[PDB]
């Protein structure tokens, strides 16, 4: 449809055929980190499939459901099913452990680095929180009795949290853990039966949006439906229905595009495609690319918003993606258009 | 006069063409059940796209409806050939098609089908441009490849990256946004690519394999303009003036024949080089080969006429010559005159006081 | 001679009793420099930029190129000054042409420009001549041929046609220019005709060259009876 163009340029294909749960790509330095079954942990780079470097990392127990990276500082955070977390650094060209923890209670359902890098919010599924500095010196820790959270994101300043709950329901905290609302979540108007979050994303503008007062935060359903808000409590946000199965969401580092993962049931079978769906963040759908395998698992764009990996059925493929820039050229002078961090 | 300048137009009306009326805005929200998906125009017609795969044809410069075609496929890109005939249509699922607007299909079904769609199809299209100059000429990008096209035959691939940038004199201009988006306050002459279309490509091989003398009989056989420059440029930098003069008159290029027949009449082969050397835009090596010839003198010549002005009064102070009293007069008024025409007061007093 | 308001809805910037041109602002002009107004929004300065390039063009509307050239040197298209440049070398004001290219650097033109500074020193006047030479670079061709012919000097309008190979508009013209470089000239030309195969030219020309054996031979093997 109208928009960027995009294709399957790469595989890479991973010993004994074990599954990806989860993969997330590094932004200021470029490493991807995937994370599979029986306890599965590898660290992968591209240069200019025929990567540069390729180290897997041992310590996990059990599905390494949690990959997550600090930006700011040279950080690569992980959990697994069973509980241990671990930060990893990057020294003498290797991804050593710095730090070790374990609750030893629930599983770690999710994580996010606050948009500063200064911060980790850390969620169980029994209850708990934890924000911890990037020191390592645990600041607090609730129990939120009565819910399982699912979910997390931080605010673009850090003064909000984003809890999910694993109802299909969403409640705001400010950075203390005081319980500030419930979240107005208008797209599963006319919606039967059990609602999970598929995701949640937030462009916290780092490059500049697309508009002044442009939607900003991304929240997406197990049934399909998605909702982009201007801020925390937007009660009037962008309202989508994809028509597949949702796995997850992410925005690329410019804030322009943002990529819904799922599958749909084929046209003519009782089997699902996995497919990406690409939409802008006004909702009006970019465009859909399929891929082979049994399940898309995760999803995430490069530093650059070049490549996007896609971790289906132990293998990550890599959409190449050529932008659809605001550019022209006349009389042998090039006019090229970026939005900008600062204004 | 402005009047009739602009004009607005429903995608479900049917203009005559006529009326230079006023901007009817209230038209604009009339609902319809096929929206416009991509446009194109060519300074001769305005083609029009629906999503149900239905191409209207409109005329240029004023605006009425030519014909309603209809297609298997709605467009995700438009565009078309400079003698208006050809449209190069891209699918939504990225299959390229030419559809020959004026033309007829014989069809697989036992059927003769006019707006005829062309036997061509090629996958992952994106990218293209048709020659603005050849009406047949094409480029078209797949991935990391273009396939430049004659009619539908297409060449030899061309490895990169960029977005096709220009296409005109048998080149196309490549621009490497990826990476100019990298650091956009600093981009460097590199992230701009020419690429040689391969008739341009072969003739400077003929000229450097066949030498420039047997060379021109593919060019006779074959013309073009660009190539004829290329051949008296290759002439002129081996200092042969009898085929450069040739290659200027295929061209009618009359500043090009002033030039062979002022060299013809020099003396000097340094000199020669001299003033060929400048022809290209060399000023640099131009001036280095006069000063080597002991001819300060042609260096200042050439800078005046470059109007470098302070390189003609830096020779000036660092030649071994007593330097012409009203030359340095001349030399310092129009330092401060290229001071002062551009409001620099201060920097123009520092030369119009010794001027 | 240039100045901006602001009124009804409109910003206005008017060049030295010219029209006026007129887009769309709201908010104040407090100040004018170069090519920049400083326009006032409701609570900070906008600074909006001219389009130098419009009133350059008014004032070559009016062949004031020396005044022209004001308006370009603020800031204008290299397109903008090479229109200015020609312009002003068909309005035969050199001085402007020649600072006008020198922003554009077309060595071409300054060289011809030099050629006809270094005729008006040493006594030429004829300015039909000049412009002849002008529309001869230019490739207006049929234009220089006629001034020329009206400047007094027909044998100019042979010679190019006769360099630039148009034979039928030579023949009407016929003479010659300096003989020694007149006849190395057709010589260079009668083999080119051989080489290129236009022979019929090259058979004239080398007959005229006094070469009869090699005009025989031309015309017994391309077969002209």
């Amino acid at each position: 449809f109208q928009g960027m163009f995009f294709y399957l340029s790469k595989k890479i294909s991973i010993p004994n055929n074990v599954k990806l749960q989860c993969v997330s790509w590094n932004k200021e330095q470029g490493f991807i980190a995937c994370g599979g079954e029986d306890g599965l942990l590898k660290v992968l780079k591209l240069e200019t499939s025929n990567l540069s470097m390729n180290q897997t990392l041992e310590g996990h127990s059990g599905s390494v459901q949690v990959v997550t990276w600090n930006e700011q500082y040279q950080k690569l955070t992980t959990s697994d099913e069973n509980g241990l977390i671990i930060v990893w650094m990057l020294y003498k060209g290797s991804w050593i452990e710095e730090m070790i923890n374990n609750r030893n209670k629930s599983v770690v359902r999710s994580m996010s680095w606050n948009a500063d890098g200064q911060k980790i919010c850390i969620v169980y599924e029994d209850g708990a929180v934890i924000v911890g500095s990037v020191d390592g010196n645990r600041i607090w820790g609730k129990d939120l009795k009565g819910i399982q959270l699912s979910h997390v994101t931080w605010s673009a300043d850090s003064k909000v949290l984003l809890f999910g709950m694993a109802n299909g329901e969403i409640h705001i905290y400010d950075n203390q853990g005081n319980f500030m609302i419930k979240m107005k979540l208008s797209c599963l108007v006319n919606v039967t039966g059990a609602i999970s979050i598929a995701g949640i994303h937030w462009y916290h503008g780092t490059e500049g949006y697309v508009e002044p007062d442009c939607p900003c935060l991304a929240v997406c359903f197990d049934n399909g439906r998605c909702q982009i808000m201007r801020h925390e409590n937007d009660q009037n946000p962008v309202l989508i229905d994809t028509g597949m199965y949702v796995v997850g969401i992410q925005w690329n580092h410019m804030g322009s595009v943002l990529a819904v993962a799922g599958f749909q049931k084929a046209a003519m079978q009782d089997k699902d495609v996995n497919i990406v769906q690409f939409y802008t963040p006004f909702g009006e759908h970019l465009g859909t690319l399929k891929v082979p395998g049994k399940e898309i698992s995760a999803l995430s764009w490069e530093g650059g918003g070049l490549k996007i990996a896609l971790a289906v059925d132990s293998f990550i493929y890599f959409a190449n993606i050529r932008p659809n820039y605001k550019w022209g050229y006349c009389s042998n002078t090039v006019v090229y258009a970026y939005t900008r961090p600062d204004r | 006069r402005k009047e009739g300048r602009e004009r607005i137009y429903h995608v479900d009306d049917t203009p005559s063409g006529s009326m230079d009326g006023v901007l009817d805005y209230s038209k604009t929200i009339q609902g319809t059940r096929d929206p416009i998906c991509a446009i194109t125009a060519s300074d001769k017609i305005l083609i029009v796209g629906r999503e149900s795969g239905t191409i209207q044809r409109y005329s240029l410069p004023n605006v009425g409806l030519i014909q309603k075609y209809s297609l298997n496929c709605r467009a995700y890109q438009l565009s078309l050939n400079c003698n208006s005939s050809r449209l190069a249509i891209i699918d939504i699922s990225g299959v390229l098609t030419f559809f020959d607007l004026d033309a007829r299909v014989t069809d697989s079904t036992g059927q003769q089908v006019v707006g005829e769609l062309l036997k061509l199809e090629r996958r992952d299209v994106w990218d293209m441009k048709w020659a603005k100059d050849n009406p047949d000429l094409f480029a078209m990008m797949e991935k990391t490849r273009m396939y430049v096209f004659r009619n539908l035959d297409p060449e030899e691939p061309i490895q990169t990256s960029g977005y096709i940038c220009n296409f005109e004199d048998l080149e196309i201009k490549s621009v490497l946004l990826d990476e100019i988006l990298k650091d956009p306050e600093h981009p460097n002459k590199d992230y701009l690519i020419n690429f040689e279309i391969r008739s341009l490509r072969d003739s400077r091989a003929l000229i450097e394999k066949v030498g420039i003398k047997d060379a021109s009989q593919f060019i006779e056989d074959n013309p073009h303009p660009r190539l004829w420059r290329l051949l008296a440029e290759a002439a002129l930098q081996k200092l042969d003036l009898y085929t450069a003069e040739q290659a200027f008159v295929r061209c009618k290029d009359y500043q090009g024949i002033k030039f062979v027949k002022r060299l013809g009449k020099l003396l000097s082969e340094s000199m020669k080089q001299a003033e060929v050397v400048g022809y290209f835009g060399r000023f640099e090596e131009a001036e280095r080969t006069y000063l080597e010839m002991d001819r300060r003198d042609l260096a200042i010549g050439l800078r005046l006429k470059l109007g470098d002005w302070f390189r003609v009064l830096q020779l000036l102070k660092t030649g071994s010559g007593d330097a012409d009293d009203s030359l340095l007069e001349q030399a310092n008024n129009a330092i401060g005159d290229y001071f002062a025409d551009r409001q620099k007061w201060l920097n123009a007093v520092q030369y119009y006081v010794q001027g | 001679d240039m100045l901006c308001f602001s009124g009804g809805g409109y910003l206005n910037i008017k060049a030295s009793t010219f029209p006026v041109h007129r887009q769309k602002l709201q908010g104040f002009v407090v100040g004018y420099n170069g090519s920049k107004i400083f326009c006032l929004h409701v609570f900070s300065i906008s600074a909006v930029e001219v389009p130098q390039s419009a009133p350059m063009y008014q004032y070559l509307d009016r062949k004031l190129f020396k005044e022209a050239y004001q308006i370009a040197c603020l800031g204008v298209t290299d397109t903008d000054w090479r229109e200015l440049a020609m312009e002003a070398l068909e309005g035969l004001d050199f001085e402007t042409a020649k600072k006008a290219f020198i922003r554009v650097q077309d060595l071409r033109y300054l060289e011809l420009i030099s050629s006809i500074e270094e005729r008006k020193k040493r006594g030429e006047t004829n300015n039909d001549l000049f412009l002849a030479d002008v529309f001869s670079y230019q490739g207006k061709f049929h234009e220089a041929a006629k001034l020329y012919k009206r400047s007094g000097h027909e044998n100019l309008a042979l010679e190019m046609y006769t360099d630039l190979c148009m034979f039928e508009y030579a023949k009407d013209f016929l003479g010659s220019g300096d003989p020694k470089e007149t006849k190395m000239l057709i010589t260079k030309q009668a083999d080119w005709a051989r080489n290129i195969k236009e022979p019929k030219a090259a058979v004239e020309m080398y007959i005229s060259a006094g070469e009869h054996v090699k005009a025989i031979e031309i015309c017994g093997d391309h077969g002209w009876v």
